[PDB]
């Protein structure tokens, strides 16, 4: 029982979930990855003198 | 009366050159046509030519004598060369060195000269092509603007130097120093009519760009057809624009607004730069004279220390 | 609109009353785990005071 | 003194008023010559 | 004829209204007179 | 006698004298706005003398209505000024941060910014639906939002990313112009940001596209011509002529960028950049030229 | 300066750049 | 005890993802 | 007729509306009578 | 009939909620009731 | 306008009568209630001396 | 326009005379508001000295 | 006629609203009557 | 323009002269009201001196 | 064209002149007015000195 | 009828939603009631 | 409108009846619960003084 | 039925996220939790 | 005829009311009169 | 003809009052005649 | 559809290569390259 044939019956339209799931998600690991590697390999910004 | 055939395909002086026409293709895609066409050459446009490029070979010149005639500095200092008006002594005085304002005042004369017969081009084609001559007095109108700043100004004040110096970054410094000189543009009441036209100029272009690209399906694009009967594009965005503020126009008045907001930002402009220096020498005093100044005792100053 | 009881018939379809299940068995389950969540979140540190 | 200058009423307050009623004006007149009826084509043969 | 009665009227109201604001301000700021303090 | 939508009177196509109440009439059409898809109606689909409200309309007049009101309480109170040409309506302080409070000064800028914004959302949605009832394109709403953006990157997002929310422009008549002038000597040779100076270039030349656009329009509107009198004439001068098409799309397109590359510029100059004249200093060290000349032509 | 909350607000000036595109990527697309 | 909660709600939100999906993808 | 019942409706409404709010404005501004602290 | 029934509701319904946020925020900003931390 | 009174006919709709009736009411109940609050807040605090 | 009096015919409707009567008491209620209110204001504090 | 009734009871209306406030508004700003403090 | 006067009858309407009538009583009153207004402000302080 | 005079029977219409003599009343008026007032403020405070 | 029964649903529930997101907005931004460190 | 009372009939459609004792019956539980909230929040902290 | 089933899931569906992505936004930019360090 | 009675009637009254405020503003502006205090 | 009346009498009226506008401007900005002071 | 799928992961790959490039040769904590 659906409420959306065209979309969770037919192949074509049960292909655009997936697709939808995957591109947040490599969005947000990409993200993610590339802020950790930025913060872990840095320095400390301002030694007092 | 008039044969297009002839006003387009005519030889020798009084005709036309380039006239096997070219053609673009990717312009024929993304704007609706393609063709280079043919160029007219009367008698007015080749003295605009001469002229011109006399000008710039004076300035050119001058630019490679400032280099020591060194190409790869040449390249590399392009950007920031300038041919100066001479210096403050000497006021309004001719018998100046070469280096010291003399190519500065005959490439100066070349231009005035060039955009003179540019005019006077635009105005016997806009005769000879059977079509109105709204386009000269524009033109004109930009030209008293060009006309204060270069010539009209640096008179009544007794010095060459209150003009710009021809080049690339010297145009900014001249409107930068402009401002420091005579206090503060922003409290220049000229400035801030021409501001007004200005902005609007653009904010009416964008609309009526967008009003008409999106009716294009009903062929809206037209204005000489839709000038004799409407059609459904053009209903169409009356009815947009009555809809959303209360009131809209046809497809004849625009095109008067979108003039006269260009022609009132020239002239205006024209007007605050000359009465800029003669009469107010400061804008700021002037302004807290006329109470449209607001006060400030207690800035919160924070806000622009690094 | 066999399945469906008499006074909710005129509102639902048959093919809506096996949804309208489901959604309200989500909203349950859904109620009963943000309980759970919020119990541990006050465990770890208070946000009344 | 609480007024401002004669120069500063002049070129501040004169084109302000000339601004704004000159654009009444003529707002009026465009949406007057706009809505008046002249020759159109006809919507329900017009597609 | 060359010009209508309408615009007449309207041109001279406009100067008339134009010239007496401009000359109150004028003699108001000019403080030669003793008016309003 | 057959009057022309230009003015003139032409004795006697198709065409014929229709009054604006029979197009007015026939093209309403109502049920088609943005919201009836959303929630199956629209609450209000009705027209309020010339003006259509829909759900956005009434968002964007009490977003103006509460906006107005909080401007004039701020330079008529707590300012006692009574002229709109003093007014000084500030942000808060820059030590508070990106918090407010009632009771510290600030506060009613935070008010009226909050409503502008919601007005300026509704007009844009409002916008939006009214081209969606006539059939329309969406290009109005494009170069809107573009103005929009414009002004949601000046209040919103330059303050937030620099963290303490003093950074937002005061909204008062000839004092935002000290904001302005400020913020534009903070960074010296504001001219020397490169996106600046596009954005003038965009500026100018939709300006003199428009001047042109209307003598050209206007240079045949009462005459009897054949229509391609326009072509000739723009190809004998500069040697091209775009089209009845091209000249609308070039004006929304210069339009739009222009205030695209000046908000760019903005946000750029905010954060990333502290002096544009050592923005440059890249230039004259590249190993092209680095090591051609002698004294003050060294570099 | 906090560099994520900035990247974030230029990624969003970026996005606010993409109607224009879109615009022109449709106008080249038709008229073929 | 903030990564042990984050590890919680992540689980959560798989768990339930898939669940969906599988009443969905059927 | 010259004007429409609506149109003086809507107008004297508008007007009133605005008087009230600036009146009250400004009597609040102006600090004479020890109102609202 | 001069107006419609619901344009007199809903300007009415405007006009009262648009004065009742006014009025609570002016008498919150002006400090002079000691009610929500003074 | 079977049951709108005779003075009010020419303007007022069949349907429209209870809905006024409606809107009526609340706008007592809704000066009551406010009268009320002025007096509580005088009470407590007065704001003009 | 039969309730309208015979003076006022070519001006009114019949519907806008009830109207007209309603704005009229109205203005009239709110002009003796206003008088008293003004009066009371004046006991208060004088504003002219 | 040259000019409507309608016309002339607009242009009249205004012109007097607008004189009179600004008349207000400058005697106000005089401070030359003690009036609001 | 049964009601308007012979020598008016090329400029007013029937329905305009009672605008017109109502125009002049208020502008009259005005007059008066003014006259008076300026007759007690000059009693209380001179503004020429 | 039947109260004009024979002389300006080619400029005037019937209906503007009405109109006209009611401007030259008023134009003669304010000339009269004026002229008091301007011999009164000379006699209060001579401005050319 | 003036009014139909879902536009004044759809009216109410946004009306609501809006005014109860602003009243805890606002309390929270007083700071009178130590909520969430404040 | 079978199952709508006499005096509603020309408002409410026989579906719609009980979508409206449904918003009614949410309505006041919400009610209960915010006067409880209310009581609480006052027993914390009182907001008044 | 005055609103359909389909336009009641969605309208719900839609609330639910803004509401759950907005008050983790607001609870994680608090003082009580830094971003959960 | 060369031109129109507009034409010279409309070039004649602007020119003449702009020479008359140009005169007195360089005229009054000089301060060389004593008017109006100084 | 080569030129018509009109055009030849406007550039001359415009040519003699630029003159005559230029000229007295010239000669008053100079300051060696003891003009107004 | 493949071809945007396909542009989209090449020219994040290739941004992020760049970029990862560029930070960590900023860092200096490796002893690459002097
Ligand atoms: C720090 C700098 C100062 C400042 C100092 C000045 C000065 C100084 C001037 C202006 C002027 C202008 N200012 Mg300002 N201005 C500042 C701040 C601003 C701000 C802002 C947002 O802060 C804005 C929007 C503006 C806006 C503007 C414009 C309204 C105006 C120029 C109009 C124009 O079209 O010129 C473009 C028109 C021309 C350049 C005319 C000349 C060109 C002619 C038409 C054609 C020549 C062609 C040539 C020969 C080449 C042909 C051949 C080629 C091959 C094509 N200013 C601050 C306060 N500004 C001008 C003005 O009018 O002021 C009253 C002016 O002189
Ligand atoms: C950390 C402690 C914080 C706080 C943090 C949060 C956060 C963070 C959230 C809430 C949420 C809520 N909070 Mg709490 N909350 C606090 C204190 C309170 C107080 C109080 C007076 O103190 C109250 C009354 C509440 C009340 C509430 C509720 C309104 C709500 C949880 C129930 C709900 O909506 O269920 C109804 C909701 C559901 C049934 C949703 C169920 C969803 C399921 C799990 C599916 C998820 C998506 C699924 C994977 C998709 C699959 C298909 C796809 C196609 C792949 N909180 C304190 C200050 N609270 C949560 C919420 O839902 O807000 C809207 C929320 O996100
Ligand atoms: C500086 C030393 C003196 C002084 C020295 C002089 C001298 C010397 C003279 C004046 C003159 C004048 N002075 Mg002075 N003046 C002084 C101080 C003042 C003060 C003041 C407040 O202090 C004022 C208000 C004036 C006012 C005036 C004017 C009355 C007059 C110029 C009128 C004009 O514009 O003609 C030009 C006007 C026009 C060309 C336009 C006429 C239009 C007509 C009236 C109406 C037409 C309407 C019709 C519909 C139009 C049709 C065409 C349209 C285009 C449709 N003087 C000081 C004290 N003054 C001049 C004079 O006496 O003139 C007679 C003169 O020569
Ligand atoms: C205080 C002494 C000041 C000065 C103060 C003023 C002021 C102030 C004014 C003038 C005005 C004028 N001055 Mg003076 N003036 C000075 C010195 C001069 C000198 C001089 C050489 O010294 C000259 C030549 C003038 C010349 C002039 C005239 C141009 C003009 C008066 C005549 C006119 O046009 O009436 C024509 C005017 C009318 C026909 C007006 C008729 C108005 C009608 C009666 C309505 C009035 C309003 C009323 C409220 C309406 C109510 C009802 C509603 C309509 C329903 N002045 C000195 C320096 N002068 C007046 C003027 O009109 O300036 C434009 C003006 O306002
Ligand atoms: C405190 C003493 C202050 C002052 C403070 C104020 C304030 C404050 C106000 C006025 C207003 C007015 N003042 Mg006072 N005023 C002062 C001195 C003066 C002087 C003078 C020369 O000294 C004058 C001539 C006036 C004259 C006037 C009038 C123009 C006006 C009141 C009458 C009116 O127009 O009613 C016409 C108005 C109506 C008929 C309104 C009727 C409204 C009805 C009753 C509904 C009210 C709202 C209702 C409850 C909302 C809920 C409805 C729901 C359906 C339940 N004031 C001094 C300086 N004055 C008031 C005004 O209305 O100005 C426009 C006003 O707000
Ligand atoms: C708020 C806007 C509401 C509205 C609210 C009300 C209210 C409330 C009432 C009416 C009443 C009436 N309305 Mg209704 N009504 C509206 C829309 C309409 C429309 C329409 C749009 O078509 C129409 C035709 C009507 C018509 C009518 C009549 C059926 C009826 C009697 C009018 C009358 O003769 O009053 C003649 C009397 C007056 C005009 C009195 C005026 C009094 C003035 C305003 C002064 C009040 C002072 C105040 C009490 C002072 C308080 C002081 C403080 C306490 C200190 N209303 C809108 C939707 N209407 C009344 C009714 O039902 O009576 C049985 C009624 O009580
Ligand atoms: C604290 C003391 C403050 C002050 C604080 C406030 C505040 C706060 C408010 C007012 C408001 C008003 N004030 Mg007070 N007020 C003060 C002093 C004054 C003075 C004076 C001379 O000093 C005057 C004349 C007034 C006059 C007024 C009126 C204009 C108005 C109240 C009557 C009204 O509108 O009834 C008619 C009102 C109605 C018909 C409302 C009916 C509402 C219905 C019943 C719904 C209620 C809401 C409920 C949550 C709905 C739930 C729906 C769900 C589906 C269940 N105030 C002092 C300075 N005043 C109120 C107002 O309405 O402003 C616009 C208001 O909000
Ligand atoms: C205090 C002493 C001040 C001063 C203060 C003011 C003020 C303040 C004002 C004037 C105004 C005027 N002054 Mg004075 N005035 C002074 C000195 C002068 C001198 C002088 C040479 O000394 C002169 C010539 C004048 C001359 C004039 C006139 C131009 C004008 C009144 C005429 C008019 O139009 O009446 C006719 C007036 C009317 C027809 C108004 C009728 C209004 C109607 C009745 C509505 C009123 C509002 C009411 C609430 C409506 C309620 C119902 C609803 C609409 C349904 N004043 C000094 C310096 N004067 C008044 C004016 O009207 O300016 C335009 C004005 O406001
Ligand atoms: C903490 C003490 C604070 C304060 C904090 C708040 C806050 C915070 C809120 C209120 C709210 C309200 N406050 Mg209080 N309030 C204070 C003091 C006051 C004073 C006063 C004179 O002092 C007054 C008159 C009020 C008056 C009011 C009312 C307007 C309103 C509660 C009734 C209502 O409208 O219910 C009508 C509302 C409902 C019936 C809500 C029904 C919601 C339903 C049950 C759904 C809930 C969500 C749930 C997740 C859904 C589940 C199903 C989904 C499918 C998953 N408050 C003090 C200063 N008050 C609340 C409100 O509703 O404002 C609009 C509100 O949000
Ligand atoms: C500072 C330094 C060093 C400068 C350098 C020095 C130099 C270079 C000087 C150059 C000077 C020159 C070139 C001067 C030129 C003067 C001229 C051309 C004046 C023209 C007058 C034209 C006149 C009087 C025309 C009048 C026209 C009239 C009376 C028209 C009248 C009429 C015409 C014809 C109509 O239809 C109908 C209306 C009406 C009957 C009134
Ligand atoms: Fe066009």
């Amino acid at each position: 029982p659906t409420l959306f044939p065209e979309i969770t019956n037919t192949v074509r339209g049960r292909f655009y979930i997936v697709a939808g799931i995957i591109s947040v998600v490599m969005a947000v690991a990409s993200i993610a990855i590339f802020w950790w590697i930025f913060y872990t390999i840095t320095p400390a910004p301002a030694p007092p003198l | 009366p008039i044969d297009l055939h002839d006003e387009e395909y005519r030889d020798g002086l009084e005709g036309t050159i380039a006239k096997p026409p070219g053609h673009v293709g990717w312009m024929q895609r993304l704007l609706g046509e393609g063709q280079v066409g043919p160029i007219y050459v009367g008698l007015w446009g080749v003295i605009s030519f001469i002229t011109f490029f006399a000008s710039a070979f004076i300035i050119l010149v001058d630019y490679g004598r400032q280099v020591g005639w060194n190409p790869i500095i040449y390249l590399r200092e392009f950007w920031n060369l300038a041919v100066y008006p001479p210096p403050t002594e000497y006021g309004l005085s001719w018998n100046v060195p070469w280096d010291k304002g003399g190519a500065w005042l005959a490439a100066t004369f070349f231009l005035h000269i060039s955009v003179l017969t540019w005019w006077a081009r635009l105005y016997t084609r806009a005769k000879a092509t059977g079509v109105g001559t709204q386009l000269a007095w524009g033109f004109a109108s930009a030209l008293s603007l060009y006309f204060v700043i270069y010539l009209f100004h640096p008179l009544a004040l007794g010095n060459w130097s209150a003009a710009p110096g021809h080049g690339f970054r010297a145009i900014l410094d001249w409107t930068n120093y402009v401002s420091i000189h005579w206090g503060n543009f922003y409290y220049n009441p000229f400035h801030m009519l021409s501001i007004f036209f200005l902005l609007g100029s653009t904010l009416l272009l964008a609309m009526h760009g967008a009003t008409i690209v999106a009716t294009s399906k009903w062929k809206s694009e037209m204005e000489f057809t839709e000038m004799m009967a409407e059609g459904p594009g053009t209903q169409r965005a009356q009815l947009f624009w009555r809809w959303v503020m209360g009131w809209n126009a046809n497809s004849y008045n625009i095109h008067i607004w979108a003039w006269w907001f260009a022609a009132f930002t020239a002239i205006t402009g024209a007007i605050g730069l000359f009465l800029s220096g003669t009469l107010v020498p400061d804008w700021y005093a002037w302004g807290e004279t006329a109470k449209i100044v607001a006060p400030w005792p207690n800035p919160d100053w924070a806000q622009y220390v690094f | 609109n066999d399945l469906v009881p008499d006074q909710w018939k005129p509102l639902f379809n048959n093919a809506q009353w096996l949804v309208h299940d489901i959604v309200v068995k989500t909203i349950y389950g859904g109620l009963i785990i943000a309980v759970i969540a919020h119990v541990l979140c006050w465990a770890w540190t208070p946000w009344i005071r | 003194s609480p007024w401002p200058v004669w120069s500063g009423y002049a070129l501040c307050f004169v084109p302000l008023a000339a601004v704004i009623l000159g654009f009444i004006i003529a707002a009026r007149f465009t949406d007057k010559q706009a809505t008046s009826a002249y020759l159109r084509l006809d919507p329900a043969k017009a597609n | 004829r060359p010009f209508e009665f309408r615009t007449s009227v309207v041109v001279s109201t406009l100067l008339g209204l134009v010239m007496a604001l401009l000359i109150h301000f004028v003699v108001l700021s000019s403080g030669a007179f003793n008016w309003l303090r | 006698a057959l009057p022309l939508p230009s003015g003139e009177t032409l004795p006697a196509a198709s065409a014929e004298v229709i009054p604006f109440s029979i197009i007015e009439e026939f093209y309403k059409r109502p049920g088609k706005t943005l919201a009836a898809r959303f929630f199956g109606v629209d609450p209000f689909d009705f027209w309020i003398g010339r003006f259509y409200v829909g759900l956005f309309g009434a968002i964007s007049i009490i977003g103006i209505i509460l906006g107005v009101a909080f401007y004039l309480y701020e330079g008529v109170v707590n300012e006692g000024t009574l002229n709109i040409l003093a007014m000084r309506i500030e942000p808060p302080p820059v030590s508070q941060g990106l918090n407010v409070d009632p009771a510290q000064p600030g506060f009613f800028w935070f008010l009226t910014m909050v409503a502008a914004t919601i007005a300026f959302v509704g007009w844009l949605l409002r916008q939006i639906d009214i081209s969606l009832k006539l059939d329309m394109g969406m290009e109005v709403p494009i170069a809107f939002g573009a103005v929009v953006s414009s002004w949601i990157t000046l209040q919103w997002l330059r303050p937030i990313a620099m963290g303490a929310w003093g950074h937002g422009f005061p909204l008062g008549i000839t004092h935002h112009l000290d904001w302005v002038s400020n913020i534009g000597y903070q960074y010296y040779n504001f001219f020397y940001n490169p996106f600046h100076a596009i954005g003038i270039t965009l500026l100018f030349a939709s300006t003199l596209f428009l001047h042109m656009h209307g003598s050209a329009v206007l240079s045949e509107a009462k005459r009897n011509i054949s229509d391609q009198n326009i072509h000739v004439f723009w190809r004998n001068i500069l040697g091209y002529s775009i089209g009845e098409i091209g000249i609308h799309r070039v004006a929304f397109w210069t339009g739009a960028a222009s205030v695209l590359f000046s908000n760019l510029c903005i946000f750029l100059s905010g954060t990333f950049v502290k002096d544009w004249n050592a923005f440059w200093g890249f230039w004259d060290k590249m190993p092209i030229w680095n090591g051609v000349g002698q004294g003050a032509l060294v570099a | 300066m906090n560099w994520i909350v900035a990247t974030f607000m230029l990624m969003f000036v970026l996005v606010a750049f993409l109607p224009l595109v879109v615009s022109l990527a449709y106008t080249w697309v038709t008229n073929p | 005890m903030a990564p042990f909660l984050m590890a919680f709600f992540t689980i959560v939100l798989i768990v339930a993802t898939l669940y969906f999906l599988s009443m969905i993808m059927s």
